[PDB]
């Protein structure tokens, strides 16, 4: 269910191939990650993250979730934005926030 | 994340 | 090829991490024990070519908490800077999301900080 | 504007009184907090934030965000639930989510 | 009450903390100086019977970074357990939210981690 | 946050 | 993370 | 959060 094109809600497309064994590779840039390729069937969703390194913004975004299947897909997720910094800016250096990713724009 | 805004 | 090598925490998880020369990272989870039953596989990215002023190098990776022995219907990615040096870090936040039930997506997700050094504490 | 009773996406209810210099008070639950009295005229967001201890629940909640007038007023938020754990368990204390308030159901 | 005083991170930024009986948070962000030019409320909530044995103490609090002199157009939530004894903490997470335009929204919050001591570093 | 879920 | 704790 | 820095 998780490998193909996804869409987040302000633009961004995300082309993912989920492997047999918990890789995840793709575009978004390259994309890399991993996820729970034999998820509980409680009805519990399937845990994943990626990550995205911005080459150059010299900066990358990990993506921590969960992809939830059905005719109305999703996955929910929330994200950290870390910034190259100097030292005395490393305080600042991570952003926060969430995305959902559905199979249609 | 808006990925165009920030690159 | 300063990221390369193993980092620890000060609760001790062990990380061994390959950088690739144009953004890979690759690796593994480690248990105190080092065997494989307790062995997870990490991928990441990270900066090839950061600014060589002093500032840290942006990274992330992920870890699934699946092998071919145990699954914790979960996964962890890691946020944050690599800075060189004597005292070499990586600087990170992390969240750690729970596969969950729809009613209980709202609290699948923990955050916290790791700070990983190259001494084994 | 941001004075009155808001609701979030998933049902919860919280009414608040931004009083003239900052304070945020109210019920979610006694809640607590501060905002921007004075905010930017350039279309900037008001930055506020309040925490409501679930006094018995052995936790709090800090909301973090926004609030945005208009039509379609909003407090766009990132919130923080921090439990009272042994030491052994502090590093799994705190969970991390959004929630998205508006003046109607 | 050991909540109620002064805590400082290894940034040393200092913050006053009264801690009234039912679960009030009180107090006050101070400069390294120390007046009111620099000076900024804090108000915020505690658990007020928490578990007593040995567990943390859940809290959160506020500061907006206006005061009658400056304004940052950002406020900072902090959220954590009190830990007491002869090495009291309070370890917490925080969100740093400025106010921005719609189109910046998605960028308009920090993340870090705070450790907060009764020792001035 | 689900309140009434986590009380 | 704890690791060793979560697993 | 340095604050020194950030005000």
């Amino acid at each position: 269910g998780i490998t193909g094109t996804w869409y987040n809600q302000l633009g961004s497309t995300f082309i993912v191939t989920a492997g047999a064994d918990g890789a995840l590779t793709g575009t978004y840039y390259v994309l890399t990650g991993r996820y729970d390729s034999a998820p509980a069937t409680d009805g519990s969703g399937t845990a994943l993250g990626w990550t995205v390194a911005w080459k150059n913004a010299h900066s990358a975004t990990t993506w921590s979730g969960q992809y939830v299947g059905g005719a109305e897909a999703r996955i929910n997720t929330q994200w950290l934005l870390t910034s190259g910094t100097t030292e005395a800016n490393a305080w600042k250096s991570t952003l926060v926030g969430h995305d959902t990713f559905t199979k249609v724009k | 994340m808006d990925v165009e805004a920030w690159l």
